[PDB]
């Protein structure tokens, strides 16, 4: 959970 | 416009001489002249359609010559089938003018015609056979009584354009249908002035070569 | 005769030609005949000479034929005598040669705002063959190319299909010149399945741009929509009367036209007649027109022509009642 | 462009007559064009822009042929007019680019 | 992050340069209604260049947090895919005129080049209305990153696979198509690396998720954006008379 995928970003 | 006069007005001949009517146009026109002869009572018949050819059925003995603008008709024997008043004609643009005339000394039919005072109207006919609409061009000429010859009004169906003289424009209208190969002519508010005999002369669309036929009378009386 | 002249901007350097209307036999091309005039000033260490140029503008005037003759150091015309006499002595004829297998003139139709094979003769005074002349110092007259109809009439057309019925079709003759009624033949003789309610006949011609690749294109210039039904195992003929004209076919892009010499409008493009015995790359414009009918699907195709006849005396090409 | 000329008139015998030649030269080369009543239009000088005259057959040593540029003109003259000079003369490039305007007819009896 | 000044800088004068369709005095052709077309496809683009700086450089995140980020990213991410696709038509163009020039009877019309550029548009909505189901509301680490997304799906491979084969693989061999050298780098180096990027964080997440490693091509994605904005504008007698004879 340190780097889950933020998604969205683009 | 171009206004043509000729030299002889009247002229008077016997049989056996060359006689020679010439024809002053008053600006630097091309080769495209013609040259018609009308008998009393008759429709006018083309004689040359390219002031140097002559046209299929006419003798030999008429030509044609050109010197910068001095067309002229040369006949070489004036036998009596040849005593008419002869006209000339420049097709080279819309405004095609008859001269004053010189005295020497496949059918088209037509309908209408009648007895009309100023501020009425007039439909004529022009049924024609042996032709089509699309490879001909239709051109309705009055001539007024003792006058020459005056354009009216011309139709061409392949281009789908209409011409019309300066003095009738707005007041005349002119239609043709295809599937009848029919001319028809509307003429609305008709003044004092329009009484002449309406000929409805047909003419090559492609490439023209003056008017090859003609009508035979539609007297107007306003 | 009266021949045709074109003079340069500035007062030197006049062409003189007898006609601009060469046409293209089948196995030979007419020679283009004429005069080119020099006077004796600006000339007396150049040498005259005239090129002309088969152009593809199609915007990029992708040249197709050039040639070049010397003028100024072969039998000579009739017409070519007469220009040296009248001229007079300081006159130098020219004189050009076509090979056969080239397109003829013909120009594309374009909407509200040319494009096609146009030849140019230019006459211009230099001696590298190359240097870069002004266009004042030069001549363009545009001359046309074109075909007429053959004396020998062609054989009856006739199609025949028999896929999903049985149809055939055919016209009263092959030579048509430009105006003239089509009239076309439509027995059909269905036998099941189903009634066809409609028949549609039109008229194509094929605008077979050959520039780089291939072309076929479609565009129908005159067509019918005749509401006829047939009938279940029954038999029908009929007869209809198809007109190719230009006044309905104004809003229409990729037509063909024929030649152009200026802004003026002309006919249809004359169908091109090419060689039997020799079809290679013509790198121009063909044009051949094709008659079908629809059944509504199902279709045949009927070879036919739509040309000129030969001209009686000379044509003007341009609209006679002009202005 | 224009082409205004006048000149033409009816002398007896050997009148110059001094024709002129008014239009809206560089270095090209223009003369003056006789026509025949009935015939066609021949040449009859040279008048280029540097020194060089050469007339017709029946002119070398007859006529005479100037041009100024200061008027803007060209102009010639007519010494022992034969009777068989009788013709309308004409002004334009010896190329023949100008349009033929009207020519003054010059009679002698 | 100097990377979006750049095409900032580079991208006004080419808006400028837009101008009407080349300064409203050449003829409504069709090639200036397709320059039209991508001139109003990039000025969209370029109208949300301090957005995406604030995005990833100014304090990493935007001031209006959920009401901005989702928004611009939207509109954004739909008219990139149409700026692409964008390309694509006008590289299609390039190839109909240009391997063979017969264009006349075929789309030569301003009427048949504005029902074109109208069926883009809404190929682009179209392409960005399941996109409009996206987006996220809050991020719970004091720095409105707009994250952690909503109710919503497995089914992230097929969106991330859809946007390849609409970015990379039907607009890479269409451009190769076209081209043909004599029978298009600037484009190579622009949306491979953001697919490669793409697929390198799938391939790696798909087993062994992205870490303390870091995986921020979010920059790079914002380079190669820079280099196609900068490339884009850039890159894209007398009369006849007669006489006489005998």
């Amino acid at each position: 959970s340190f780097y889950f995928p933020g998604q969205f970003a683009f | 416009d171009i206004q043509m006069t000729q030299s002889p007005s009247s002229l008077s001949a016997s049989v056996g001489d060359r006689v020679t009517i010439t024809c002053r146009a008053s600006q630097s026109v091309s080769s495209a002249v013609a040259w018609y002869q009308q008998k009393p009572g008759k429709a006018p018949k083309l004689l040359i359609y390219s002031a140097s050819s002559l046209y299929s059925g006419v003798p030999s003995r008429f030509s044609g010559s050109r010197s910068g603008t001095d067309f002229t008709l040369t006949i070489s024997s004036l036998q009596p089938e040849d005593f008419a008043t002869y006209y000339c004609q420049q097709y080279k643009y819309v405004p095609v003018t008859f001269g004053q005339g010189t005295k020497v000394e496949v059918q088209l039919v037509e309908s209408g015609g009648g007895l009309v005072q100023p501020g009425g109207s007039l439909r004529l006919s022009c049924a024609a056979s042996g032709f089509n609409v699309y490879s001909s061009s239709i051109h309705w000429v009055r001539q007024a009584p003792g006058k020459g010859l005056e354009w009216v009004a011309s139709i061409s169906s392949y281009y789908g354009y209409t011409y019309y003289a300066d003095s009738v424009k707005g007041r005349f209208t002119i239609s043709a249908d295809t599937s009848k190969n029919t001319a028809y002519l509307q003429m609305n508010s008709l003044r004092a002035e329009d009484t002449a005999v309406y000929y409805c002369a047909r003419s090559r669309q492609f490439w023209y070569s003056g008017l090859d036929y003609w009508g035979q009378g539609t007297l107007v009386t306003v | 005769t009266r021949v045709f002249k074109k003079a340069s901007p500035n007062g030197k350097l006049t062409v003189y030609l007898g006609k601009r209307d060469f046409v293209d036999h089948i196995d030979l091309v007419d020679p283009v005949d004429g005069v080119v005039l020099v006077d004796p000033e600006y000339l007396k260490e150049r040498r005259v000479y005239v090129t002309l140029t088969a152009a593809f503008r199609y915007g990029f005037r992708k040249d197709l034929f050039v040639a070049n003759v010397q003028s100024f150091p072969k039998p000579l015309t009739r017409l070519q005598e007469r220009l040296i006499k009248k001229l007079g002595e300081h006159a130098y004829p020219f004189t050009f040669e076509i090979p056969p297998n080239l397109p003829s003139s013909v120009t594309l139709q374009p909407g509200p705002e040319a494009i096609g094979v146009d030849y140019e003769v230019k006459a211009f005074v230099a001696e590298n063959l190359e240097e870069k002349i002004h266009k004042r110092n030069s001549v363009r007259l545009v001359i046309e190319k074109v075909q007429y109809a053959p004396e020998r009439p062609g054989p009856q057309p006739t199609a025949e299909t028999t896929r999903q019925l049985h149809l055939e079709a055919s016209l009263d003759k092959e030579i048509y010149y430009h105006g003239e009624p089509i009239s076309v033949n439509v027995h059909v003789t269905n036998n099941t399945n189903k009634t066809v309610k409609k028949i549609k006949i039109s008229v194509r011609q094929y605008a077979d741009i050959v520039l780089f690749n291939t072309a076929q294109y479609k565009v129908p210039v005159a067509m019918e929509e005749a509401d006829d039904t047939v009938a279940p195992s029954s038999t029908f003929s009929k007869v209809y009367t198809l007109t190719p004209f230009l006044a309905n076919n104004r809003e229409k892009r990729g037509l063909a036209l024929d030649g152009k010499l200026k802004h003026e409008d002309t006919n249809l493009a004359s169908s091109t007649l090419l060689r039997e015995g020799a079809n290679r790359e013509i790198l121009g414009i063909i044009v051949s027109y094709k008659v079908k009918v629809k059944l509504v699907d199902v279709a045949v195709e009927l070879p036919f022509t739509l040309m000129h006849p030969k001209p009686k005396e000379e044509p003007p090409h341009r609209e006679v009642p002009e202005n | 462009v224009q082409l205004q000329e006048s000149g033409g008139g009816l002398v007896q015998a050997g009148g110059s007559l001094r024709l002129s030649c008014v239009v809206s030269f560089d270095t090209v080369t223009m003369a003056w064009y006789r026509r025949a009543p009935g015939k066609h239009r021949e040449l009859v000088a040279s008048a280029t822009a540097g020194g060089t005259t050469t007339y017709a057959d029946s002119v070398k040593d007859r006529f005479t042929i100037s041009r100024d540029n200061a008027k803007n003109t060209v102009y010639l003259q007519m010494n022992s007019l034969k009777p068989e000079d009788t013709a309308v003369y004409y002004c334009n490039t010896f190329v023949r680019s100008l349009s033929w305007g009207q020519g003054t007819q010059v009679t002698v009896s | 992050l100097v990377l979006y000044c750049l095409a900032f800088v580079l991208g006004i004068p080419g808006n400028a340069i837009v101008i009407w369709f080349t300064g409203f005095k050449w003829k409504k052709t069709v090639t200036t209604l397709w320059f039209l077309n991508l001139a109003i496809a990039d000025f969209i683009f370029l109208l949300f260049l301090p957005l995406y700086i604030s995005y990833v450089a100014m304090n990493f995140h935007w001031p209006f947090g959920i009401w901005l980020c989702k928004a611009n990213s939207f509109t954004a991410q739909l008219n990139m895919f149409a700026s692409v696709f964008f390309l694509t038509v006008i590289s299609l163009d390039h190839y109909i005129h240009l391997i063979h020039p017969v264009l006349s009877h075929r789309h030569r019309t301003l009427k048949n080049s504005l029902i074109v550029i109208i069926f883009i548009w809404l190929l682009a909505s179209l392409i960005g209305g399941p996109a409009l189901y996206f987006r996220d509301t809050v991020e719970f680490n004091n720095h409105t990153l707009c994250y952690n997304n909503f109710q919503k799906h497995i089914r992230h491979h097929v969106l991330t696979w859809v946007k390849f084969i609409i970015g990379y693989l039907f607009p890479l061999l269409t451009m190769s198509i076209c081209y043909l050298c004599l029978i298009v780098v600037a484009f190579v180096v622009c949306w491979t690396p953001y697919h490669l990027f793409s697929i390198w964080e799938l391939t790696i997440h798909h087993n062994s998720y992205s870490h303390h490693v870091m995986q921020a091509g979010i920059p790079l994605s914002t380079g190669l954006a820079f280099l196609n904005s900068c490339l884009n504008p850039i890159l894209y007698s007398c009369t006849t008379a007669s006489s006489s004879l005998a």
